[PDB]
């Protein structure tokens, strides 16, 4: 999915666990960091339900 | 004797003396009178169904057959269920609101005909309707009845 | 005498002789399909209802503001090219085209014979025909689905009481529910305040005067003709009244009617009796004088407009008052039109309904019916008139058959049975006269629980309605497309569209509730699912709409509707069944035949009698004393005349029953001793027999009813013989028979192939197969049984098996109604069953990477790779264990975001980093069996697997083998015919040469016929089938589980005694008699007093007698006696009191040995349902075979060894096997994948979910005073994030702390509540 | 019901009169689209 939509990653979160929308950060360390290309926060797969 | 009596009832109804309601009330209480009469007669011949003697001619006691044992124990069923098995079956009533005047002249041991089984199937389908709707009605009432009493 | 009766004859006990043979069971759907399809007909087809009647009502059309016409002579049926055994294994769903010839005739739009351009051509195939088989079923996309006879309400108007709490009155009239066949549902409700108001679906209540003025009838004429017919005049003594003696009957006259020239009739204050009525009749005085006070209570019919005054002095349908009578007197009115109503006569409710709401104009009724349809819109007269015409008069989206007009004519009274299909205002006049006659009290009210008020439909009428809807949709589309087109500019084929009728015939069988899946687990289910009469579906009453109205029966169902056949659960009463001898009418009415009897003799002809004449005629009983002279010996019999049982005279009756098995359906009639059982447990036993499963060794039933061979004959799984003759060779895959010279044509004499059904899959995942029961070198007859299906043996229905059965509560194993088996049933494999389990795996194509059947699958061990080949499919007949990979399916993946633990465990073992996952399907828990075959479907023009090549090459060599064997048998028949022809006068010569050339032409024609048949088979097996879009290959593997007897299986008999087996108890723990045969399955003696069926004891006594006679004939065959002793043994068997003897006919060498070898395993009985075997013949059969007469055997204790001081009862009970096992219901799940809306587990991860822990479960949990498990089962077992992790860590580490935490259910609730913007905060 | 039957009978009579009054039948192909 893209940004600014029903399944957006900037507003809600990632569709997978510990990944970003553009696919730049795939690690496990950062939990409250924001990417530079996309304005999303990398977190768990349960943060779509928060 | 009750068939001769209901033939007398039909002849005095066709002759033009009484209406339908009087003879209808007459048959729906005299057939039940014959029903509990043959029921207590069934209790009598089920209680006195034993021929034993010890150094004597005759001696009467309780019967040594399984029907009288299950009637006196009363585990599952009652005394009104063996009337369908041995004596007169009873008077199943129509589901519309009336009662059928013709009796059950046969029983389950000798063998019923088509007509008495057709009388019995109406009460059977009515009882199946009550047992099918009663579970849903009891659930529908208890879903609010325990819901108000959860405090 | 059939050939199957020589091997097995049944000892009947019918004291009444059989007067009518059992008719065809599935003939109703057969001739309904023949009427709707019209496959075999002449050039002049029938004018009945069907596809032709639906096409002829629409296909003549006229273009709006133009000139166009479409004519047709008929259609052409398609040829079914798809074989049934190849479409159940390929998925063609029996496709059949249907082409029609349309004649596009143009005109000059001048209503003359000018510019007649006719184009007669054949159109495209309008959809696909279902093309059902002769058995009565059709395949819908792999599976077999059947139709159900919709027992909805009959088309017409009914008038019932319907006393409910909404009326709040003792005597009230219900609403007249006008029920058409399709669309235009109108209502007519009677208001309690002497009024009538019609109703609609979405509109409000409307008066009947507005409805009459919208239909066309004026309010004044309707109010005049509704109440009475009386005119009032002003002549003589200031008034002139027309005296009617019928209206004044029973009315208390409070005034003086002394007119009649000095002759007083009734004085003031005298009640009118029959003497005053006779005095008025003998007088004949039509003019009487009443005072002016009596005219105040009367109501006028029409408006009084005097021509001398020029103004309206009295309104239409208004009451007369003291000033209004003076105005009518001073206006010089000659004739006054008013209604006359009395208290003893009918109440004037129609005038009070017409006088309400000031409805007297046609434009007011038009705008009222426009606001009722489209409220708040532009009120136009033409648009509202067109809407009313399309709703009532026109047939646009409204189809009514002739049976509704026939029922309306039977209700309101008419000499013509056939009526018009379109509704008119005259029918509204008849229904208003009928409702005011019902409100008057004359006549009898209709019963909604009657057989006449519930019509039994079929697939033909609903299919014709759906085809008519699709055809008028296609006609509207063609009229919209050909609006601005021309004759030379457009095309007749391009203007028509076969797509809406194809979509309609798709949704009629795919998404319809009436076309449900056929219960093919048992042949009883197969023959009863056609004969189901359900009230649900479209245009009917559902489960919550039943109530106490349609769940009850009326005694007019004598031989029509069987109430001892309905599925148990949430729906009993509204889903009914069809009786045995009940035959439907041409009008879809349920009728039953009856024997016409005169006052002295008994007639021979039988007439099918309807239900409307049985309420007036007398119906006697066939179970009466007959002295072989055609008269009743008794002077009083239980008869019925006015739909109620009573006593009558033998010289007064006119009709009687044909057979006692005409009232029961085919489900319950297979249970013996129906007259000794109650209908509740007989219904339960019939339901478990309908839900039965076949067995391994089909043992014949001991106590039979006689119709077992009949229900094996009408079943489509059996092999019926078309032509008789000798049998050449018998094989388990196919059988062939020879054709005699009598019933054969000139060319192609011997041609008879019969492909036996191999082990394929049924609908309830059970195996079906055909077993031959004939030999080599025997003659058969027409309709003979060659190979029997599942749960059928040697020509008769043989569902289960039999074993020694006693009635004793033994050690609590048969505790309440439970079962205790023995080791013989597991050591001989008697009641074991084998299920075929399906596993449908797909091989789709994704956008990131395609999938294929590749054997090189990662994460596959040695035990999984040893079973599958280089293709990827396990071989034919391999042992499949629990947790085995069967199909090959590798799916790719990209950007999986793998963890360091996964790459660490991948680098430790040294395996390659495979980015393609393995999503191959496996078996569920508890399935460990052997596969039998695998069916593969590929797309057209795609890569094929080598296993698919092996499957198609095996299928083609099997097809070529059966083609070669049928070519061999037909060339052997031709050579033996030629050899039988040449021996006659061998020693003219031109004839022999001619016959040899004709035989050479015949065998070359057969050779080229098998060549084109092989070409058709190759072009149908090499091509691709229509599958789901996005699928490359569809595989399905058929796994067969060899299930045995396990502790906990379901076991019920035939009289509704449900039970579960306990354990595998050995053969010694059961009590044994002195003969040497210990009892096997011991039952409880509570089934006879509690459940009201004593047929258990009679059936087990006849089973004991039949096993005694079987052991006697077995030791007689062992003792090597002569055939004279065997025929004397059969003579002393077949000469009882009941039934008849059929001895001294069979030959000793062949037929006696055949009946010995086919009756050594038990003998069947033949008992009717209501005049069956009496007890004295059973006492004779018990006493003739060295058995006790009351079943009072003397048994020996196997456990303790003490002698019983009481005689016991043993015998044989023929029980059934159920589809209520443990393996299909077992859910094995410890941890399951949680859901998406909450953290609750569910299926889909190759593991079945748990049960519903709803409201009643947690209510019973907090029924006790506890609180810790209520939150433990709610925050640990489900609805948490880290609570399950910390609790599992506390379980593993050992120490417990019981931290509270925070569940996710509160998070889902606070998100769903804050989605509406609600302030929720915590104080703390 | 009766009106559609009368229209069908009138159309059949008109088609029979057109076929017997000089008109012919144009046999188009079974699979042809404009
Ligand atoms: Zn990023």
């Amino acid at each position: 999915p893209e940004r600014d939509g029903l399944f957006c990653a900037k507003i809600f979160g990632p569709v997978k666990d510990y990944e970003c929308l553009c696919g730049k950060y795939k690690r496990l360390k950062h939990r409250g960091v924001i990417c530079e290309k996309c304005g999303v926060e990398v977190a768990l797969a349960k943060v779509r339900r928060e | 004797a009750a068939t001769d009596e209901v033939k007398e009832i039909e002849s005095q109804y066709a002759s033009g003396l009484v209406t339908q309601g009087e003879k209808y009330n007459k048959v729906i209480d005299l057939w039940s009178k014959a029903n509990d009469e043959v029921s207590k007669a069934m209790m009598a011949n089920l209680s006195k169904e034993k021929v034993v003697d010890r150094e004597g001619k005759e001696v009467d006691q309780e019967s040594f057959n399984s029907m009288y044992m299950m009637a006196d124990s009363g585990a599952r069923g009652s005394a009104a269920q063996i009337r369908q098995l041995a004596g007169m079956r009873g008077l199943m009533a129509k589901p519309d609101g009336s009662i059928i005047e013709t009796p059950i002249t046969a029983n389950f041991r000798e063998g019923l005909n088509v007509l008495q089984y057709f009388i019995s199937t109406h009460g059977a389908r009515k009882g199946l309707a009550d047992t099918a709707l009663k579970t849903a009605n009891s659930g529908y009432l208890t879903r609010r009845l325990v819901d108000v009493a959860q405090d | 005498y059939s050939y199957t009766e020589k091997k097995r004859i049944r000892k009947d006990f019918s004291k009444l002789p059989d007067v009518m043979d059992v008719p065809y069971l599935l003939a109703i759907q057969l001739d309904s399909y023949r009427e709707f399809l019209q496959a075999g007909a002449t050039k002049e087809q029938f004018r009945d209802v069907g596809l032709h009647a639906a096409f002829k009502s629409v296909f003549p059309i006229i273009s709006y503001s133009g000139n166009a016409a479409l004519e047709y002579v008929g259609y052409r049926l398609g040829e079914p090219a798809f074989d049934v055994k190849e479409c159940v294994l390929r998925g063609v769903t029996f496709a059949v085209p249907l082409r029609v010839k349309v004649r596009l005739i143009i005109f000059d739009r001048e209503s003359s014979n000018k510019a007649i351009k006719d184009i007669k051509e054949q159109e495209v195939y309008m959809g696909e025909i279902p093309l059902m088989t002769e058995n009565g079923t059709f395949i819908i996309n792999g599976t077999e689905r059947v139709i159900v006879s919709q027992l909805h309400r009959s088309p017409g108007v009914f008038f019932d009481h319907d006393r409910g709490k909404t009326h709040s009155s003792g005597k009230l009239l219900y609403s007249a529910r006008i029920i058409p066949y399709r669309g235009s549902w109108l209502d007519f409700e009677f208001d309690p305040k002497d009024c009538v108001f019609v109703r609609i679906d979405r509109r409000r209540k409307l008066p009947a005067s507005v409805l009459l003025r919208a239909l066309g009838y004026s309010t004044e004429e309707i109010l005049n003709a509704f109440y009475a017919t009386n005119v009032f005049h002003i002549k003589g003594e200031t008034l002139n009244l027309e005296l009617v003696p019928q209206r004044l009957r029973g009315e208390v006259a409070s005034i003086d009617i002394k007119d009649g020239s000095g002759k007083v009739i009734v004085e003031q204050g005298r009640r009118i009796t029959a003497r005053h009525i006779n005095q008025l009749e003998k007088a004949g005085v039509s003019q009487l004088e009443v005072p002016f006070d009596y005219l105040i209570g009367r109501t006028i019919a029409k408006a009084i407009v005097h021509p001398a005054t020029g103004e309206i002095i009295a309104e239409c349908n208004t009451e007369l008052t003291l000033d209004l009578l003076a105005k009518v007197a001073k206006a010089q009115v000659v004739r006054i039109e008013t209604l006359y109503t009395n208290d003893i006569d009918c109440g004037p409710f129609i005038s009070d309904t017409l006088k309400i709401d000031n409805t007297s104009n046609q434009l007011e009724a038009l705008v009222e019916i426009y606001r009722m349809m489209r409220p708040g819109e532009p009120p136009t007269k033409e648009a509202a008139e067109t809407l009313f015409g399309n709703l009532f008069f026109s047939a646009e989206r409204y189809d009514l058959s002739a049976v509704g007009r026939m029922k309306f004519n039977r209700r309101i009274g008419r000499t013509e049975i056939e009526g018009p299909g379109v509704l008119s205002k005259e029918d509204i006049i008849d229904v208003l006269k009928t409702l005011v006659d019902i409100r008057n009290g004359k006549g009898i009210v209709d019963d909604i629980d009657h057989l006449g008020n519930r019509r039994v439909r079929c697939v033909g009428e609903m299919a014709e309605n759906q085809f008519r809807v699709g055809l008028v949709r296609v006609e509207r589309a063609v009229k919209e497309r050909l609006s601005m087109a021309e004759s030379e500019g457009l095309m007749p084929q391009d203007l028509i569209n076969a797509k809406p009728v194809a979509a309609a015939i798709k949704e009629f069988f795919g998404s319809s509730q009436l076309s449900q899946f056929m219960d093919q687990n048992n042949p009883l289910s197969e023959i009863t699912h056609k004969r189901r009469v359900s009230a649900l579906g479209p245009g009917g009453l559902t489960r919550e709409r039943a109530g106490f109205e349609v769940r009850d029966v009326h005694p007019t169902h004598y031989g029509r509707v069987c109430p001892i056949e309905t599925p148990e659960g949430p729906n009993i009463g509204l889903i009914n069944s069809l009786a045995t001898y009940a035959r439907t009418n041409k009008y879809g009415f349920l009728e039953s035949p009856y024997r016409v009897v005169k006052d002295s003799l008994v007639t021979d002809e039988i007439v099918f009698l309807s239900a409307i004449e049985e309420a007036d005629h007398v119906i006697a009983q066939a179970s009466a004393t007959l002295n072989e002279k055609g008269q009743l010996v008794d002077e009083l019999v239980a008869v019925r005349h006015l739909n109620e049982f009573t006593v009558k005279a033998p010289e007064d009756v006119t009709l009687m029953d044909v057979s006692p098995k005409q009232v029961v359906s085919v489900a319950a009639s297979l249970i013996p001793f129906l007259e000794h059982d109650d209908a509740n447990r007989a219904l339960m036993g019939s339901n478990m027999q309908r839900q039965a499963v076949p067995t391994l060794r089909a043992d014949k039933p001991l106590v039979g009813t006689g119709m077992e061979r009949n229900v094996a004959r009408d079943s489509g799984v059996c092999v019926v013989a078309r032509r008789g003759g000798v049998i050449d060779s018998v094989d388990a895959s196919r059988v062939v028979v020879r054709v005699a010279d009598d019933e054969v044509e000139t060319g192609e004499a011997g041609v008879d192939i019969y492909n036996l059904t191999k082990y394929t899959r049924s609908n309830q995942n059970t195996c079906i197969n055909q077993r031959p029961l004939v030999s080599k070198g025997d003659v058969v007859a027409r309709g003979d049984i060659l190979a029997d299906g599942p749960s059928t043996d040697m020509g008769e229905l043989a569902l289960g098996q039999n074993m020694r059965v006693a009635f004793m509560p033994w050690n609590g194993f048969n505790f309440e109604d439970s079962i205790c088996l023995s080791e013989r049933v597991v050591q001989e494999d008697r009641f074991t069953t084998i299920h075929i389990q399906e596993l449908t795996c797909v091989a789709r194509d994704t956008k990131l990477g395609p999938e294929e059947i590749t054997a090189d699958i990662p994460n596959v061990g040695e035990a999984a790779l040893n079973k599958l080949d280089e293709a990827g499919i396990v071989y034919v007949g391999a042992e499949v264990q629990a947790g085995d990979i069967l199909v090959g399916k590798v799916t790719p993946k990209g950007e999986t975001q793998l963890t360091p633990e996964e790459k660490l465990l991948r680098a430790i073992f040294g395996e390659k980093a495979s980015d393609v996952k393995d999503t191959s399907l496996r078996v569920p828990t508890g399935t460990k069996g052997t596969v039998i075959d695998v069916q593969v479907f590929t797309r057209d023009g795609v890569e094929r697997d080598s296993r698919a090549l092996s499957i198609e090459k095996m299928q083609l060599d099997q097809i070529r083998k059966d083609l070669n064997e049928e070519f061999r048998i037909v060339e052997g028949a031709t050579f033996e015919r030629l050899r039988a022809a040449l021996v006659g006068a061998k020693a003219a010569d031109d004839a022999l040469n001619e016959q040899l050339e004709k035989a050479q032409a015949y065998i070359s024609d057969r050779r080229q016929l098998l060549d084109d048949k092989f070409e058709d088979k190759k072009r149908k097996l090499q091509q691709g089938d229509d599958l789901a879009p996005g699928v490359l290959k569809i595989v399905k593997v058929y796994l067969a589980i060899k299930r045995r007897i396990q502790p906990g299986d379901k076991m019920a008999g035939r009289h509704g005694n449900k039970g579960v087996v306990s354990v595998i108890m050995p053969v010694e723990d059961m009590p044994h008699d002195a003969n040497g045969t210990p009892v096997d399955i011991v039952l409880n003696p509570l089934g006879v007093p509690s459940r009201m069926n004593v047929g258990q004891i009679l059936e087990t006594h006849l089973g004991l007698a039949a096993k005694g006679l079987g052991e006697k004939i077995n030791r007689m065959l062992e003792e090597q006696r002569k055939v004279a002793e065997l025929r004397k043994f059969l003579h002393e068997i077949y000469n009882e009191i009941g039934g008849r003897e059929e001895n001294l006919d069979e030959l000793g060498d062949n037929e006696i040995l055949a009946l010995a070898k086919n009756l050594r395993g038990g003998v069947p009985m033949a008992t009717p349902v209501f005049d069956g075997a009496k007890e004295r013949e059973i006492k004779a059969m018990l006493k003739l075979a060295d058995l006790p007469e009351s079943g009072q055997m003397r048994l020996f204790d196997g456990r303790t060894g003490n002698q019983f001081e009481r005689p016991t009862t043993v015998g044989y009970m023929y029980m059934l096997k159920l589809n209520h096992l443990v393996d299909d219901k077992m859910h094995a799940r410890s941890t399951g994948s949680y859901s998406l809306v909450t953290q609750q587990p569910l299926g889909g991860k190759a593991q079945f979910g748990g049960q519903r822990f709803g409201e009643m479960e947690v209510w019973a949990l907090e029924a006790y005073g506890a609180a810790y498990t209520l939150q433990e089962m709610l925050t640990v077992k489900s609805d948490d994030v880290n609570g399950r992790t910390k609790m599992y860590k506390n379980i593993v580490d050992g120490d417990h702390r019981m931290e509270a935490g925070m569940p996710e259910s509160f998070n889902v609730l606070i998100k769903e509540i804050r989605s509406l913007g609600i302030d929720i905060e915590l104080e703390t | 019901v009766e009106a559609k039957q009368k229209e069908r009978d009138a159309l059949a009579k008109a088609m029979e009169e057109f076929l017997s009054r000089g008109g012919k039948v144009q046999e188009i192909e079974p699979n042809v689209v404009a």
